[PDB]
């Protein structure tokens, strides 16, 4: 009682239905590094201004 | 310091809008005007300066040299005034503007609160003095000359410069108040001995030291009145008042890197009075003159005691007169007799008896005539040298000998004897150098009256 597959069945994406656990680190990483400190606030004049030789702004 | 720089700065579209004929009418009346002005800065404190902004500030040593800066532009236009006839107004203006632009850097100079700022306008000083020694002067070793003027010059300055960021990298400021507060000795180090060499050597060969003194005998004699007159008058101050200004952070290391920049001024005012007794050539002996008087100014500066300081300021402003005047005189002679042999016009007080007062009065400012404010200077730093070492004083003695030869040669040669035969276009002087010649000696004789305004911050 076996009917052959049609086209393009066989190349269907389908679902599995299993007991076994998702790998939870797959790739075996590393912890990864803690990112920079990204600063925040809010913006001043520069203090005395350039400051750059005899520049006085 | 807005109210003098700003009148300096407006001198220019005042030259460029004058009619052709106005030009020296018109620059002589404002520049005599800013010059009344800054008179008003020999209003000094017992205290700290005049410290008008972040920028600028003024200081009993800085005062007498912008007094001095302010009223040679005047006597420089009068003495311009002739050999310029016949030259375009676009040329004549370019001239006058060449001046007005020397006076404001020298100005900014003499103020300029910054080191680098110093730096800045003490070398923007170059290019006028060079474009006028290069264009308006009149025999082929001009070119030479400035070549001399320009190199020498950079050779000690560019050091300096590297000198100067380095401490700020190190210190954080270079503003004179902070520098002169924050001060800390300097430990006995190659680094630091060549740390010293960059700051010195700078104003050492503007001065000019003995051994570097070989531009300045050119650059003077090839130069135009007015470019003799500012150079000896207030360009060879410039060295002088930028080691008074940067001594203060050489401490303690000054004792020891003094000794050979003694010697060598001490050894080069003998053999360069000497020079004078034998030249042939009246601008070539007045330039060894003042290469000699600098010497002793150098001496005081390296001595670094209150007496020398004082001495110096003193001698610094008495010779920048004098030879200013001395210049002068050389030049009347040379628009008559297109010379410049000192040999060649003999007599001539038989001619001119008022030029020839005006000869007398200035070898005798030369010569160092009590109670003159150029023989104030020089006891001072004499007798400042003498407690430093009671052995300078022979030194000293014969430098005042044989510089009262040398000017005693110079007027004999020139005034008196018998008149050369062959010259029959020597004219009668003329108002306007009489009047040049007066606004150079009164000065002198009336700062006699009142020596603390030219004594600097130590007095
Ligand atoms: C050349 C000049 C031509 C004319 C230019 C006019 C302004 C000149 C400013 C130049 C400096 C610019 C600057 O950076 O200023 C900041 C700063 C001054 O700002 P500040 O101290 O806050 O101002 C003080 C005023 O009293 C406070 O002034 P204020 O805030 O009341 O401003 C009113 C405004 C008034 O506006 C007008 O009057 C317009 C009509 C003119 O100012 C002016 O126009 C008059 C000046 O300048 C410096 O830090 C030092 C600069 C030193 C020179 C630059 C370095 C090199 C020196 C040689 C350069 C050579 C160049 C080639 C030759
Ligand atoms: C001594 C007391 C005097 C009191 C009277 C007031 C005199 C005021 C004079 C002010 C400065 C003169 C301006 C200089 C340019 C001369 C103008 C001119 O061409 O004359 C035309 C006029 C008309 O003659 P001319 O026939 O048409 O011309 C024919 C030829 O020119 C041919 O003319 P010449 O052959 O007759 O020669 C012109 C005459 C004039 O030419 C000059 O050589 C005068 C400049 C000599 C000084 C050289 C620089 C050395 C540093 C001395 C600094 C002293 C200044 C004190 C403060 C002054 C304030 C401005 O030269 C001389 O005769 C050689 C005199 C050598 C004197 C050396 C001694 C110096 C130290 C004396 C003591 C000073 C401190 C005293 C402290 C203790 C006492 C309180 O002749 C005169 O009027 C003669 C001028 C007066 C003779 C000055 C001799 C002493 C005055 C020293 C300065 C003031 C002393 C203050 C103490 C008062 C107490
Ligand atoms: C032709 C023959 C002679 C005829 C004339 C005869 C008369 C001669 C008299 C004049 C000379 C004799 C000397 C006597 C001096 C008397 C006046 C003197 O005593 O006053 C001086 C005063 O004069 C000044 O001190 C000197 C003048 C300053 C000179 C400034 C130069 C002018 C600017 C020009 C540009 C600068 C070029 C140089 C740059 C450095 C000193 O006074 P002082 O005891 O102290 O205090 C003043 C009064 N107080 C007490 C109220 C304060
Ligand atoms: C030419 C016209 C004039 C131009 C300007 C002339 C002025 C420049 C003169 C330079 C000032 C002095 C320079 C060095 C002074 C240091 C003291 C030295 O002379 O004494 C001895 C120094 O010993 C020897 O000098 C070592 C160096 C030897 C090599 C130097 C070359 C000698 C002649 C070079 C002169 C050429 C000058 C021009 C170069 C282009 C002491 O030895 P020591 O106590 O243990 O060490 C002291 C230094 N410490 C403490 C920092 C460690
Ligand atoms: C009229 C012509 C004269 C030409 C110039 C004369 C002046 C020469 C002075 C030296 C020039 C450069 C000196 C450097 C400027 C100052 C900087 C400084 O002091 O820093 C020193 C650096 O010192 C140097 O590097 C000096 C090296 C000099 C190399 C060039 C030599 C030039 C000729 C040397 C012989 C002649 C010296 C005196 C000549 C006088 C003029 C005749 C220490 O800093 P650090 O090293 O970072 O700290 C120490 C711990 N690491």
């Amino acid at each position: 009682g076996w009917v052959r597959p049609d086209l393009g069945e066989l190349s269907k994406v389908t679902k599995v239905k299993t007991d076994r656990p998702l790998p939870e680190n797959p790739y075996h990483s590393r912890a990864r590094p803690e990112p920079n400190p990204e600063a925040e606030g809010d913006l001043k004049p520069a203090k005395h201004g350039s400051r750059l030789f005899f520049w006085t702004m | 310091m807005l109210k003098i720089i700003i009148p300096t700065t407006m001198l220019l579209p005042m030259t460029w809008m004058s009619k052709h004929n106005m030009i020296w009418i018109n620059a002589t009346v404002h520049s005599l005007l800013i010059s009344l002005i800054s008179l008003s800065l020999l209003n000094q404190l017992g205290e700290n300066s005049l410290n008008f902004s972040l920028t600028f500030f003024s200081d009993s040593l800085s005062a007498p040299l912008l007094v001095l800066t302010t009223w040679l532009l005047p006597l420089m236009l009068m003495a311009s005034q002739s050999h310029l006839s016949k030259e375009t107004t676009t040329r004549k203006k370019l001239y006058i503007t060449m001046l007005i632009l020397l006076q404001l850097f020298l100005i900014m100079t003499f103020t300029a609160t910054e080191l680098i700022l110093f730096y800045i306008l003490f070398e923007a000083t170059l290019v006028p003095t060079l474009i006028i020694i290069t264009r308006w002067g009149n025999q082929t070793e001009r070119l030479n000359a400035g070549l001399y003027f320009l190199f020498y010059t950079l050779a000690g300055s560019l050091p300096l410069l590297v000198a100067l960021v380095y401490i700020q990298n190190t210190t954080g400021s270079l503003n004179f108040l902070i520098i002169h507060y924050w001060s800390h000795p300097l430990s006995n180090s190659w680094s630091n001995i060549f740390m010293w060499l960059a700051c010195i050597m700078a104003f050492m060969v503007k001065m000019p030291l003995y051994g570097l003194h070989l531009w300045l005998p050119k650059a003077h004699v090839e130069a135009p009145i007015a470019g003799s007159m500012v150079l000896a008058a207030v360009l060879l101050k410039l060295g002088g008042y930028g080691m008074m200004r940067i001594t203060t952070i050489l401490n303690p290391l000054t004792n020891y890197m003094a000794y050979p920049f003694l010697m060598l001024s001490m050894w080069g005012m003998i053999m360069t009075s000497s020079i004078c007794l034998r030249q042939t050539d009246l601008k070539s002996l007045i330039a060894y003159s003042s290469v000699s008087h600098m010497a002793l100014v150098i001496v005081a500066i390296m001595i670094q005691t209150p007496w020398s300081f004082m001495g110096a300021t003193a001698l610094m402003i008495a010779h920048g007169l004098t030879s200013s005047m001395l210049f002068c005189l050389a030049n009347t002679n040379y628009e008559r007799v297109h010379s410049r042999t000192m040999i060649l016009a003999r007599g001539l007080q038989t001619l001119l008896p008022l030029m020839a007062t005006w000869w007398l009065v200035a070898s005798l400012t030369n010569l160092a005539l009590p109670p003159s404010i150029n023989l104030i200077g020089e006891l001072f730093i004499i007798t400042a040298s003498f407690s430093w070492s009671n052995i300078t004083i022979i030194l000293m003695g014969m430098n005042m000998m044989i510089t009262a030869l040398y000017s005693l040669y110079m007027l004999i040669t020139t005034q008196r004897g018998k008149y050369t035969h062959h010259i029959n276009n020597i004219k009668p002087s003329f108002t306007r150098e009489n009047a040049l010649m007066a606004l150079h000696i009164l000065p002198l004789l009336l700062l006699t009256l009142n020596p603390k305004m030219i004594l600097g911050p130590l007095y």
